[PDB]
């Protein structure tokens, strides 16, 4: 009988920082032990400054690229070339997973870009269908493995200022663009040792109002 | 000839000429002016946005079908939305499925057939609207003429609506100025300009009224207005 | 026939040029637009005092940030209205974001631009040539407050001031000059009701006029009968002034 | 999940977790369960997130219609009823909802209507639906009634939650407290559910099974 | 000319058919409402002049399309039978998918709707039936007046009436009601409407029918000896 | 500048006397405006008053 649905593994992360928001993630392509594709993307630009990755079983999100590339098209088409926002994607995109729920698709996703205050921000996709707005969210099988740094390096959760002992909780502190690369390599770093679904590479495309920046380091192959 | 024979599609004069069709055409006499012309880099067209009165904006009558595609009418209305939107349809069909982009020749041979299904139909409306339709494929920069009858034809320069005896007289002229001319946006858009002065029983040279498409090699499909047309004018 | 099968020989079609009488015909709608709203007024038309002038309306909210006065042949007036409706609440459902009034006109114009029975790469839902105008005003961010004329017949035309209907040629005159960027709201509101007077041969109350804006506070806010009296009563004061 | 309704004089309140657990870990503490379906209703997310979530989506576009056309508030009855037959007719399709349509008319006075993935369609003073329904309730009936005052039924709906938060596994997050008045729903805003866990200890002396 | 063709939109703007709808309204029995403050009075004639007539099974004029709600019509007995149907079913519709007791203005609207569609729709005739829809809205107690016409369109008046001789009843109720005041008691509101149906009927027990709907699904159709108190009562005052 | 070649192609069924009417319009219009010259542009107008149809006649979207 026909596998339903593959898995090819990897592991996403997007950061809603207040002026830059990243979409990281490995190259590494897998099914099983087997490195299927050492080298290929899987976060793409989507334009207008707004970053995609629908990660997990990667036919299913190159489905879902795939249509939504079209609709992008037709929304400047009849409104005279409206800037296509965050949120108007994010609904768009609920509604293609919501399209076939009796058999839902599988691929947990997430877009990041800014919102239109002009903060970072990123919206995540579980695949039942439901989003939200989020401030870091990594997405799939290593997804519980990243969070908790992030949310002891940044958040600062559970983190109290040094001689208190909990009476003040530590306040959130704004990062620089470069702060957020390297704690995004590190993880990725971390998780090429404790986990096989990342390495080979760790592409990072960056969107600003500024434009487009592409971000590169290997990962090793062990 | 009112009614009787060639009243309808299907009726034929005993010499098998609709006369309907040359009415058809009448509707681009009366439609929008415009110059088409192109060089092998670049394919520009000069459209005048007509208006109904002071108030009434400058409408523009160069639509962007795609974002490497684009057309403009003279003629009937209602015809060119239906047209335009499958326009659109068909070039996104194969560059999903297909890789390519769709082929502006090979786009063309079916914009045919879809005219004459309405006049072998009983009922239904043949288009009765001409499009000229520039596009950057693989073949470079092409610009047809898409007829009421149907037919598509690969022309260096060619006008459609209003008083096209002084731009046409001007093409014919230059003809041989421009195809020469690659290489430089600019001076193939000065061309155009210039061009459609000659048509214009000078009802404005404004910037504010022309407006000026370019797709080729170089650009992709962009509408200059304003400023940037005020460059040339 | 004379249908659309039957190409004028004009370069027409004839369904087309039936279609115009119908506006000319209509309802008189002023709308002038400012950039601290857009004003629309109507005239109710009340014709016997049994006749119950408040509860007709020819000025209806369509949407949030829009609302359309009719023009044309009260018949299709059904259609077109619940046609617009539909066509803003899909929207808002499939991407949640305001539309633009420019995006609203066209897709009620897209119904519009086709007529016949046949069609051929498309669906039929028509069985019929409409004749129906409206008066589209609104307020989108991107360009701020914009007043359209939507036409059944060719593609739309932005407006700064329109009036149409039966007391069109007159009304649409003096709008040309009288019309300027530079009017406050308030004086806006009073220079639609000068134009109304002067074309409605029936002495000017709040009984046979109602007066309506959009302006984004305050929505599509329907002008109460004592804020629409009072205002013709300013009118009268400074026309006995000059 | 927790959630839990209360109508009395005041109108209701209306009161959620924040917490969403995908597997046996939480997935996110932000997924907030209040749907504005429009200002006049709050719709809950409990039951299936994203059926939930889509279908008033849905419902908001009802609403809407019925507001234009008639000119007039619509009823809670009206706006649940249409759910509840879009519902039961779809059933079969992994459906899963459950939701309480809060709101407060003088047509009717202050209802609420579970309506549910089956189809049913259920009017009560009070519900409370959830994984934690079941701690929620001991604290919420006994302090429930009718004429309780407003003051003290904006402490229970803070109290309600803390308690099912504490011990459900599948609850956590924090409390949004919503009044639906006459006028329409009114935001209380956010209290974290952790924080308040402390303040409350110290005040009445509760929370002795706990340690210390 | 153009009465063959409906899709064919007429540079006169006006369809033959559709004028040809209003004779046909005319020619039907004369229909009137008039108003109250807590009441909706129908009048009408029904004729039963018609020699060897069982009286009891011939359908009375006016028929309850909901429990608070009525209809009374001029024009064509048997087009009029397809509106009382649909309105029918829809009225049980409503109730059965918003819970909610009919609204009247929906009612109104729906049937509206009807011969409207049928105007665009080519090959179905615009009904030649003119009707009076009254009724009282959800929680309220204020009496509902609505016409509709054969142009697929509707209208509140406060107060009208339809069918032949309407011109001489128009004059009756200019001044003897008032949009401003209707009578305030059930009583006035009666028997005003009387005096404007003996102006056409000239003389008749049973040829003039009166149903009076109050709030609060109250129908009850006045008694003969009754009706025959308002008229003798009326006739005293014509010789003075 | 007149190109006789444009005007034949425009025309069909034109006897010999309705052509002498085309050639009269285009320059009456020229007499009006005062030039001996006659233009081609004066002449295509002049074909649609020996038309049936009144020349140029107003159209909805031009």
């Amino acid at each position: 009988q026909f596998n339903p649905y593959g898995d090819n593994g990897g592991t996403i992360l997007g950061i809603a920082g207040e002026d830059f928001a990243v979409l990281a993630g490995d190259t590494r392509n897998i099914t099983d032990y087997s490195i299927n594709s050492r080298y290929e993307p899987k976060v793409f630009d989507c334009g207008d400054n707004i970053v995609m990755s629908a990660n997990g079983f990667a036919a299913d999100g190159d489905a879902l690229v795939k249509r939504f590339k079209n609709s992008v098209k037709w929304y400047h088409f009849d409104h005279n070339d409206k800037k296509l926002s965050i949120n108007s994607a994010a609904r768009n995109i609920q509604h293609l997973l919501y399209g076939k729920r009796f058999f839902p698709y599988y691929v947990h996703t997430i877009i990041a870009g800014l919102d239109e205050d002009g903060k970072g921000a990123v919206y995540s996709f579980d695949p039942v269908g439901s989003y939200e707005r989020e401030q870091c969210r990594a997405g799939g099988a290593a997804a519980s493995l990243i969070m908790p740094f992030l949310d002891n390096q940044v958040n600062f959760k559970n983190q109290y200022e040094p001689g208190t002992n909990g009476k003040v909780k530590k306040p959130l502190k704004y990062l620089s663009v470069e702060e957020v690369i390297k704690l995004v390599r590190d993880s990725f770093t971390s998780a090429t040792e404790r986990h096989i679904q990342v390495g080979d590479g760790l592409e990072i495309l960056i969107v600003t109002k500024d434009g487009v920046r592409k971000e590169f380091y290997e990962l090793k192959r062990d | 000839f009112r009614n009787n024979y060639d009243g309808d599609t299907v009726t034929f004069s005993p010499t098998g000429r609709l006369f309907q069709v040359e009415y058809a055409l009448e509707a681009i006499k009366q439609g929008s002016v415009t110059v088409g012309l192109r060089s092998n880099t670049h394919a520009v067209l000069v459209a005048l946005k007509r208006n109904a009165d002071e108030l009434s904006s400058y409408q523009k009558k160069i639509i962007k079908c795609d974002e490497h595609m684009g057309l403009s009418l003279a003629g009937l209305a209602p015809d060119a939305r239906v047209l335009s939107n499958y326009l659109r349809q068909q070039c996104n069909y194969s560059s999903l499925v297909f890789n390519r982009k769709l082929a502006v020749e090979r786009a063309g041979h079916l914009l045919c057939d879809k005219a004459q299904k309405n006049t072998q139909s009983y009922g239904g409306r043949p288009y009765g609207v001409g499009l000229l339709i520039i596009g950057y494929d693989k073949s470079g920069a092409h610009l047809l003429e898409f007829q009421p009858s149907g037919n598509v034809t690969e022309l260096y320069g060619t006008a459609i609506g209003a008083r096209s005896q002084g731009a046409k007289t001007y093409l014919e002229r230059t003809l041989d100025t421009f195809i020469k001319i690659d290489g430089n946006p600019d001076e193939l858009i000065k061309a155009g300009v210039e061009a459609i002065s000659q048509s214009l029983r000078d009802e404005s040279l404004t910037v504010d009224n022309l407006s000026i498409a370019i797709v080729g090699k170089d650009t992709p499909f962009t509408i200059y207005d304003g400023e940037a047309v005020a460059k040339y004018i | 026939d004379r249908g659309v099968s039957t190409f004028s020989p004009e370069g027409r079609l004839f369904q087309v040029e039936y279609s115009l009488e119908a506006i000319k015909l209509g309802s008189t709608a002023i709308g002038i637009a400012t950039k601290e709203g857009v004003v629309l007024g109507v005239e109710k038309r009340a014709t016997s005092p049994l006749l119950e002038s408040d509860s007709i309306e020819k000025i209806v909210e369509i949407d949030r940030h829009i609302g359309c006065a009719m023009s044309g042949l009260t018949a299709d007036a059904r259609s077109m209205i619940e046609h617009a409706r539909t066509a803003a609440v899909t929207h808002n459902l499939y991407y949640d974001e305001d539309i633009n009034v420019e995006s609203l006109t066209q897709s009620v114009c897209d119904l519009a631009l086709r007529f016949g029975e046949g069609a051929s790469g498309e669906e039929r839902l028509m069985s019929r040539p409409f004749g129906v105008a409206l008066l589209i005003a609104g307020h989108d961010a991107d360009d701020g407050y914009q007043l359209f004329h939507a036409e059944p017949s060719g593609t739309f035309y932005r407006y700064n001031a329109k009036a149409i209907g039966s007391g069109s040629e007159g009304a649409q005159a003096e709008l040309l000059n009288e019309w300027h960027s530079s009017l406050t709201l308030k004086e806006a509101e009073l220079l639609v009701l000068k134009i109304l007077k002067q074309v409605m041969e029936e002495k000017l109350d709040e009984n046979n006029a109602q007066l309506s804006c959009i302006t984004k506070q305050d929505g599509f806010k329907i002008y109460d009968n004592e804020k629409t009296a009072e205002l013709i009563k300013e009118l009268k004061e400074k026309e006995a002034a000059e | 999940t927790t959630t839990l309704a209360f109508r009395f004089q005041g109108g209701i309140i209306v009161a959620v977790d924040s917490r969403a657990t995908a597997g046996n870990w939480v997935a996110s503490q932000t997924v907030k369960k209040v749907i504005e379906i429009n200002p006049f209703l709050l719709g809950t997310m409990a039951g299936g997130a994203a059926d939930c979530q889509f279908w008033e989506t849905w419902l908001g576009s009802q609403c809407r219609l019925h507001e234009l056309r008639e000119k007039e508030r619509i009823s809670v009855a009206a706006a649940s009823k249409i759910l509840s037959n879009l519902v039961y007719q779809y059933k079969g399709a992994g459906l899963s909802m459950g939701t309480m349509i809060c709101g407060y008319t003088r047509k009717e006075g202050p209802t609420i209507y579970y309506v549910d993935s089956d189809g049913t369609r259920l009017k009560g003073d009070i519900f409370c639906v959830g994984s934690g329904q079941t701690f929620a309730y001991g604290v919420l009936d006994s302090n429930y009634k009718w004429d309780l005052s407003v003051e003290d039924a904006l402490y229970l709906g803070k109290r309600s939650i803390l308690a099912a938060a504490h011990r459900d596994a599948y609850s956590g997050g924090s409390v949004n407290l919503y009044h639906v008045t006459e006028d329409g729903w009114i935001y209380h805003g956010n209290h974290d559910v952790g924080e308040l866990f402390w303040k409350v200890k110290e005040e009445e002396g509760s929370f002795n099974n706990v340690i210390g | 000319g153009y009465d063959r063709a409906l899709s064919i939109f007429s540079p006169d703007g006006h369809i033959f058919q559709v004028e040809y709808a209003l004779e046909a309204v005319k020619r039907g029995t004369c229909a009137v409402g008039v108003k109250g403050k807590n009441c909706v009075v129908l009048g009408c004639e029904r004729r039963s002049t018609l020699k060897l007539q069982d009286t009891r099974i011939t359908p009375s004029k006016v028929s309850k399309i909901d429990s608070h709600v009525v209809l009374s019509f001029s024009g064509l007995n048997a087009d009029s039978r397809i509106l009382i149907e649909k309105a029918r079913v829809e009225a049980q519709s409503h109730r059965l998918t918003l819970e909610d007791p009919v609204t009247v203005e929906y009612l109104t609207r729906y049937v509206a709707g009807v011969q409207q569609r049928y105007t665009q729709s080519g090959g179905v005739r615009p009904f030649g039936v003119s009707t009076l829809i009254a009724g009282f809205d959800p929680r309220d107690d204020e009496p509902k007046l609505y016409q509709t016409e054969p142009s697929g369109i509707y209208s509140s008046w406060s107060a009208q009436t339809i069918g032949r001789n309407s011109k001489t009843v128009r004059e009756f109720l200019e001044k003897n009601y008032d949009r401003k005041e209707p009578p305030a008691t059930v009583e006035e509101c009666v028997k005003l409407t009387v005096r404007s149906l003996l102006e056409v009927v000239q003389t008749g027990a049973k040829n003039i029918e009166i149903t009076v709907v109050k709030p609060d699904s109250d129908i009850v159709a006045l008694s003969s000896e009754e009706i025959n108190q308002y008229v003798t009562q009326i006739e005293q005052e014509k010789q003075e | 500048d007149i190109n006789w070649q444009e005007l034949a192609r425009s025309t069909d069924e034109f006897n010999g006397a309705q052509l002498k009417a085309v050639t009269v319009e285009a320059g009456m219009i020229a007499l009006r405006n005062g030039q001996s010259s006659v233009k081609h542009e004066d002449f295509v107008e002049g074909i649609s008053e020996v038309q049936a149809r009144k020349s140029k006649s107003v159209s909805f979207y031009a």
